[PDB]
C-alpha cells in the first residue's frame, strides 16, 4: 500500500531540484518514498519522472546507456504514471530539431520545434491555462524548443511572444510539463502535490 | 504572456544576510535560507545572493550557502560577488545555483562568458554591467563601481551579447542605494542595443520606480534596500504594477 516514486536522476542537468521539489510535495503525505532511478534493478514504480535539463541528444543518450528505456516503457504498459518534466517532457515525443536523427521514447505522437520568437530561450514566469486537474497560473520556463502534438494530447497552453503552444501535455497516465514546477514557488507544489494525487487515486 | 520580474537581492556576508532584516516574525533573519523561503512565500520572482564577503574563506562560504539555499528555495536564484573563473561558477552551478553574475572577470576576460554558456547554456550567465556618465558618455566600471575601464556601454552590450551572455544586470552606480529611482535614461539607452533580457538595478525606492523601469523597457527590476529595510511590499507594489497596466504574476 506504501507508494514508490522513481525520479530518473542520469542528468543531463541539475535533477536534485526536482528530486526536493517532489519530497516538499509530498511531506503531508505518509509512507510515500522517493527514490533516485539510475539502473532498470529495481521493481516498478508507482509514478515515475523522467527529468533533465540540457540537450534532446543528450537526453536520450543517458537513458540509452542506462538501461532504462525499457524501464520506462514497462511502466507505460503496466499503467502506471509517468511524468516528464522540461527537457524529460521533450523526450517522450518521436524527435526534435535540437538533435536531427536522434529518436526519442516516442511515448506520445508528434516532435519537437524550436519556438519562433526572436528572442531564446523562452526565460522567465509565463502563463499555463489547463484544460483540467491542474493550477492555472505562472510558472517558470527556460527553454528554446517546443512540442508539436495533437490536441487531444495537449493539456495546458501557454503563449510566448505572439506564439501559443503546449506547456503541458497528456496521453493517458504519460504527463509532460515544460516549465519546472520544483521553481515554481507555491503553485508549483501544489502542482506537484496534484500529480501524486493524481497517482493515488487512479 | 511573460510576466515582468520582481527580483530581491540579497546582500551576504559570511553565510549571513547583511544587517539582518526588519522581520523578526522569522526565526533568523541574518539566515539567507530562510530569508529566500520568506521572499518566495511573498511573492519574489526572483532571488540574487550577493556575496560582498571579504574572508579568504569566501569560496567556501560562497559554496556552502548554495547548497543550503539549493536545499530549501522553490524560486530561481544568481549568485554573485567574486566569480573569478569558469572553476569558480562550475561549482556554484553544479551546487544548485540556477545562474552565476559574473562582472569585473567578464570584463577582463571575456571569453568567460563564452566558457559558462558552452557547459551550462547562455541561461546560466548573467553579465553584471555597472555603469556611469563620464564626459556625456556611459563608461563601464569594474572593481565593485570604482575602476573606469575606458569602455563604451554601448560596445560592452553588444560584445556581452556575442559571447553568448543570457542576461545583462544592469546598474547605474549613480542610483545605487539613493532610492531616488532607476536610471531609466540609462535603461532606454542600452535597450535597442541588445534582444538580451535587462535587469534594471540601483536606486529603486517608492513603488512609481518600478513602474518607471518596466516603461524604459527593463525585463526585470531589481531591489535590495527598500526590501531590507521592509518599506515596499511586494504584493502591494505588484498590486499597484498591475493596475498600471504591467503584467506582473500576482497570483490570487
Ligand atoms: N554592497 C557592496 O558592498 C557591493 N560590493 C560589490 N558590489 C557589486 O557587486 C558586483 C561584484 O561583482 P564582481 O566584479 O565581483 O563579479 C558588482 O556589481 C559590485 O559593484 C556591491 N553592490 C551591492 N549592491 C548594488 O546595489 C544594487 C542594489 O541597489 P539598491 O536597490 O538601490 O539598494 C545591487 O544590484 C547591486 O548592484
Ligand atoms: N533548457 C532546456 O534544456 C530545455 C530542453 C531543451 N534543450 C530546450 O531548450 O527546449
Amino acid at each position: 500500500m506504501g507508494m514508490r516514486i522513481g525520479i530518473i536522476s542520469v542528468g543531463p542537468g541539475n535533477i536534485m531540484n526536482l528530486y526536493r521539489g517532489v519530497k516538499r510535495a509530498s511531506e503531508n503525505f505518509e509512507d510515500v518514498s522517493i527514490e533516485l532511478v539510475e539502473s532498470p534493478r529495481n521493481d516498478l514504480y508507482d509514478l515515475l519522472f523522467i527529468p533533465g535539463v540540457g540537450h534532446f541528444g543528450e537526453g536520450m543518450r543517458r537513458l540509452r546507456e542506462n538501461d532504462l528505456i525499457d524501464f520506462v516503457r514497462k511502466h507505460v504498459e503496466d499503467e502506471r504514471y509517468v511524468v516528464g518534466v522540461a527537457l524529460g517532457m521533450q523526450l517522450l515525443f518521436e524527435e526534435s530539431e535540437e538533435a536531427p536523427g536522434v529518436k526519442g521514447l516516442s511515448l506520445i505522437e508528434g516532435n519537437v520545434v524550436k519556438l519562433r520568437s526572436r528572442r531564446l530561450p523562452h526565460m522567465g514566469w509565463n502563463e499555463v491555462i489547463f484544460k483540467d486537474t491542474f493550477p492555472n497560473g505562472y510558472y517558470y520556463f527556460v527553454h528554446t524548443y517546443r512540442a508539436v502534438c495533437e490536441e487531444e494530447h495537449v493539456l495546458g497552453t501557454t503563449e510566448y511572444d505572439g506564439e501559443i503552444f503546449p506547456s503541458a501535455v497528456r496521453k493517458g497516465r504519460i504527463l509532460g510539463f515544460q516549465f519546472h514546477p520544483e521553481k515554481s514557488s507555491k503553485i508549483g507544489r501544489k502542482l506537484l502535490e496534484k500529480v501524486i494525487e493524481c497517482s493515488l487515486s487512479r | 504572456m511573460l510576466a515582468k520580474r520582481i527580483i530581491a537581492c540579497l546582500d551576504v556576508k559570511d553565510g549571513r544576510v547583511v544587517k539582518g532584516t526588519n522581520f523578526e516574525n522569522l526565526r533568523d533573519s541574518g539566515d539567507p535560507v530562510e530569508l529566500g523561503k520568506f521572499y518566495s512565500e511573498i511573492g519574489i520572482d526572483e532571488l540574487v545572493f550577493l556575496d560582498i564577503t571579504a574572508s579568504v574563506e569566501k569560496r567556501k562560504t560562497m559554496l556552502e550557502l548554495v547548497e543550503k539555499v539549493a536545499e530549501q528555495i522553490d524560486i530561481p536564484f544568481t549568485v554573485g560577488g567574486g566569480i573569478h573563473d569558469f572553476e569558480t561558477a562550475s561549482e556554484l552551478i553544479l551546487r544548485g545555483a540556477d545562474k552565476v553574475s559574473i562582472n569585473t572577470a567578464a570584463v577582463e576576460n571575456p571569453s568567460l562568458i563564452t566558457q559558462i554558456a558552452q557547459t551550462f547554456g547562455s541561461q546560466a550567465v548573467v553579465v553584471a554591467i555597472d555603469a556611469k556618465r563620464v564626459d556625456g558618455e556611459f563608461m563601464v566600471f569594474t572593481y565593485s563601481g570604482k575602476k573606469n575601464t575606458g569602455i563604451l556601454l554601448r560596445d560592452w552590450v553588444v560584445e556581452v551579447e556575442k559571447r553568448g551572455a543570457g542576461e545583462i544586470l544592469l546598474t547605474s552606480i549613480d542610483r545605487d542605494g539613493t532610492k531616488s529611482g532607476y536610471d531609466t535614461e540609462m535603461i532606454r539607452f542600452v535597450r535597442p542595443l541588445t534582444t538580451l533580457p535587462i535587469i534594471a538595478s540601483g536606486g529603486a525606492g517608492k513603488m512609481e520606480h518600478f513602474l518607471e523601469a518596466f516603461l524604459a523597457g527593463a525585463d526585470a527590476a531589481l531591489a535590495a534596500s527598500v526590501f531590507h529595510f521592509r518599506e515596499i511590499d511586494v504584493r502591494e507594489l505588484k498590486e499597484y504594477l498591475k493596475k498600471h497596466g504591467v503584467n506582473v504574476r500576482l497570483e490570487g
